[PDB]
């Protein structure tokens, strides 16, 4: 951020010309993966900072809707969609759909069940073997 | 059998080239007479030479301060090397997610 | 609404990969000192570099009506014989020219029956394969004015309203400066009716006793009275009044005509051409 | 503010109950079944093993 | 060289610290039934480099 | 995006290893005083040191169009006989030259039919084995200007 | 002598203290099922030397 405080021509005469030469020579030597056929700054040093700011704002606003989870008169999934659209940020993989939730339910159920079974099995085995050993040793 | 650059010996190459250093020594002697006169002595000095104090004491502070700071910046306690290996070459050769860390 | 915001992201990305931000800074600085500039937006292509260009006032011509309509534009370019496309070179014999001789080309755009037409001309002959047509609302040539009057072509500037103040400030500052190089010249003055001789004061050493008196020596000086404070204060007041006119997240905190003469015309040429190129989906009819 | 999708109608409040009931009735059943099966197998294994 | 020698091992430390701080701030959202958490984590990691 | 980021990381690491940061600081100081400089990027290899180079205004020549295109570049170097590569040294007679004598080497790049051409000339002849060509947008010689006026070689 | 002698043990002590401080702050993330803790600890230790 301190490196992004500007109290334009040299981004077309020193920066873009140096990147267009090294993407040709390094590929012909086998040091870079082969790029697909046909597919600097000002908005590059902030290229990732803009994404960070948008994601942070989205998380901050999603945190504040937790008290309203027990209100029986609010359509939460559409409110979240409108809140996301009011920012302009993409909504590719930030919300779940009608499908791909029963799978989550099944995974949770299985994960609980396996551990619940194993614990009881171990405890009962230990109790039985301890009782047997004690009843065999109680005449010494 | 000592063909080029060495067809005349070691004490002969040293004597021809000895006249190229003349301006630099004179200029350094001029510089080292208002800061510390004993920093760059001549080649004809012995036990009896006396070094006189300059009328001002501003050069010594500056020279010592700069010499200290330059070495503090250049040579820290932690290592100043990296010995890195190229990327994408671990990727094309590795078969597990714990190879770069081990390297 | 979700589908309508993708199309706005595709448009801004196309203006960062094809460098649109360098010409705009140069254009915004010519508008303050002269008041005019021209902009050209070349036809988009899938996988090439097509930057945006800009023309100064000394390289184009426009004619407007009294209502404020545009009727004619003509431009001028100067290129060498080896930088030309080979198709244009095919129509000129190479023997006459040399690899370092400059040709001159012209472009003409005129209005005929609710549309626009264009062609190109070199050496008095029209180049085949350069004709075309444009709609009445998507002309890719954009003349820009800053201050608009009634019934005139071109426009006026903003620095034009404050010329007398700058001239007065320069006039005062020149004299203030030049009265300081005169007051740094040494001239002694000895008295011709006394007893001291300027020859003894010149051949002495660093510490000596010499014969003379101190009433016979004095130095010339510039005795100007209250003629320095007045000029200095007036100049300071002029500078202070000039500082208030040039402004010497926070977007809306700092802060009208340039949204009808620069911003909206660019957005209406990009959506006309990117649809035909095949980079954005076909929008519905009016909607 | 537009009130299109911010309030729930008198209808469309039945599917919410249906979904929550389904979730509870699945999770509780799975959790109850797993532990009972584990305890049942462990008891028999211990009873058979501890004899020696 | 020395342009990035003390920071050659420090850039990694700063990035890892920032990743940890941002990852510790998603714990109240653990019970939200409408959010795809792993994809959000992947995008947050991509936004740093 | 994962691969798109990996490529940038590799590009940064390569430019860090072969030191590019010393010539750049020197170049930025000549722009403020004179306004001109040149840069050259040698061909990459696998396990060798290939640093960048810089030329001052007193060692190269440029000719530009009135539109702003580049048509010709020539550079000049001074090397000693014993420091020349053996392949180049194999087209001269060693008897005429002694070690420490100096030669002048010229390089010429020009434009012909939508591409660039290259060759190297020493003494009065052309050294065999230096011919080549470059694409119109990947020429590794980059003349730099600071303030650009209209119809004028070099900047202010 | 004194190259790294007076701080000969202090250099080790500072590194160990920083390591402990960094390992202390990873306790809240011990119930997250989408994170590989063993490799994260290794990458955090290799960034200090």
């Amino acid at each position: 951020v301190a490196g992004e405080l500007e109290a334009s021509v040299q981004s077309q005469e020193l920066q873009l010309p140096i990147v267009r030469v090294l993407m040709n020579q390094l590929q012909s030597a086998g040091m870079i993966p082969d790029l697909p056929k046909e597919a600097s700054t000002g908005l590059e040093a902030l290229g990732r900072g803009q994404d960070l700011e948008k994601l942070t704002q989205a998380v901050n606003m999603m945190t504040g809707l937790q008290p309203l989870s027990q209100d029986p008169d609010i359509n939460l999934p559409t409110l979240k969609l409108r809140l996301l659209n009011a920012l302009g940020i993409d909504t590719a993989g930030l919300l779940l759909t009608q499908d791909e939730k029963i799978q989550r339910m099944a995974e949770q159920s299985s994960q609980q069940a396996v551990v619940q079974g194993a614990s009881a099995a171990g405890a009962n085995m230990g109790a039985a073997v301890g009782q047997g050993a004690g009843e065999d040793m109680a005449q010494a | 059998e000592r063909e080029g650059f060495a067809a005349e010996g070691a004490k002969a190459v040293y004597d021809r080239l000895k006249n190229g250093r003349q301006p630099y020594e004179t200029r350094a002697q001029n510089c080292a007479a208002v800061t510390i006169p004993s920093l760059f002595p001549k080649e004809s000095d012995n036990s009896s030479t006396e070094y006189t104090t300059p009328w001002q004491a501003v050069g010594a502070r500056c020279l010592n301060n700069l010499a200290a700071k330059l070495m503090l910046a250049l040579f820290p306690q932690s290592p100043w090397m990296r010995l890195t290996v190229s990327e994408y070459e671990a990727k094309t050769l590795s078969q597990d997610s714990e190879a770069a860390a081990r390297v | 609404d979700e589908g309508l915001a993708m199309v706005e992201r595709v448009l801004m990305a196309y203006m960062e990969t094809n460098s649109f931000r360098v010409p705009l800074f140069e254009a915004l600085k010519q508008l303050i000192v002269s008041g005019n500039c021209l902009l050209y937006i070349p036809e988009p292509e899938q996988g090439t570099y097509s930057p945006m260009r800009m023309y100064r006032l000394v390289s184009y011509v426009v004619q407007r009506d009294a209502f404020g309509n545009i009727l004619q534009i003509v431009t001028l370019d100067k290129v060498a014989f080896s930088a030309l496309p080979e198709d244009v070179k095919s129509q000129l014999n190479a023997d006459d020219y040399e690899p370092d001789t400059e040709l001159e080309v012209y472009t003409h755009i005129y209005r005929q029956d609710d549309e626009y037409l264009r062609y190109e001309e070199v050496e008095g002959i029209e180049v085949a394969g350069t004709e075309g047509s444009y709609p009445l609302t998507a002309c890719p040539y954009i003349p820009v004015r800053m201050v608009r009057l009634d019934g005139e072509d071109y426009g006026r500037s903003y620095c034009e309203e404050y010329l007398g103040d700058l001239n007065s400030l320069e006039t005062i500052t020149e004299a203030i400066t030049k009265m300081a190089k005169v007051a740094s010249k040494v001239v002694g003055l000895v008295n011709p009716n006394g007893i001291t001789q300027p020859r003894r004061l010149n051949k002495a050493a660093t510490g000596e006793f010499v014969a003379g008196r101190v009433e016979d020596i004095n130095f010339l000086q510039l005795t100007k009275g209250q003629d320095f404070t007045i000029a200095k204060s007036v100049a300071d007041a002029i500078e202070q009044r000039l500082g208030w006119a040039f402004l010497l997240v926070a977007g809306e905190l700092e802060a009208s005509v340039q949204s009808q003469e620069l911003q909206l015309p660019i957005v209406r040429v990009l959506m006309n051409q990117l649809q035909s190129a095949g980079m954005i989906p076909d929008l519905p009819k009016e909607a």
